[PDB]
């Protein structure tokens, strides 16, 4: 879980943060 | 936008930037160029006129990170789209990129929907 292992997981990373 | 838009496309890996070419000239986008790592596509932006970056993470001689960093620090290509496409999936590394100003960033493996997706949503934030 320190790793994303989808697009979506790091579209909402992203967007979690002001991205 | 404009279908004669010049690519860049870095990444190490032959496959992967044959991959990435064709779906741009399949999206209509056949002023592609490419580059093997990150010193070999500074030598390129220079002789000018691109105006998207593609760029993988993990390459030799300069990484992608340090790419975006140096394309941001330099006032005649600071805001030049720069698109990381890489298997690099750690969080605080993802963080990183984006802090050091990346367009948007896809993991490997991708679908074409996904590329299209984020090259879309570059252009329309940009007014290209
Ligand atoms: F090697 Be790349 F960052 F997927
Ligand atoms: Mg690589």
């Amino acid at each position: 879980a320190g790793v994303v292992a989808s697009q979506d997981q790091v579209d909402d990373l992203l967007d979690s943060l002001g991205f | 936008a404009d279908k004669e838009l010049k690519f860049l496309v870095v990444d190490d890996f032959s496959t992967m930037r044959r991959i990435v070419r064709n779906l741009l000239k399949e999206l209509g986008f056949n002023n592609v160029e490419e580059a093997e790592d990150g010193v070999d596509a500074l030598n390129k932006l220079q002789a000018g006129g691109f105006g998207f970056i593609i760029s993988d993470w993990n390459m030799p001689n300069m990484d992608g990170l340090e790419l975006l960093k140096t394309i941001r620090a330099d006032s005649a290509m600071s805001a030049l789209p720069v698109l990381m496409v890489t298997a690099e999936a750690k969080k605080e590394n993802i963080i990183a990129a984006a802090q050091a100003g990346a367009s948007g960033y896809v993991v490997k493996p991708f679908t074409a929907a996904t590329l299209e997706e984020k090259l879309n949503k570059i252009f329309e934030k940009l007014g290209m």
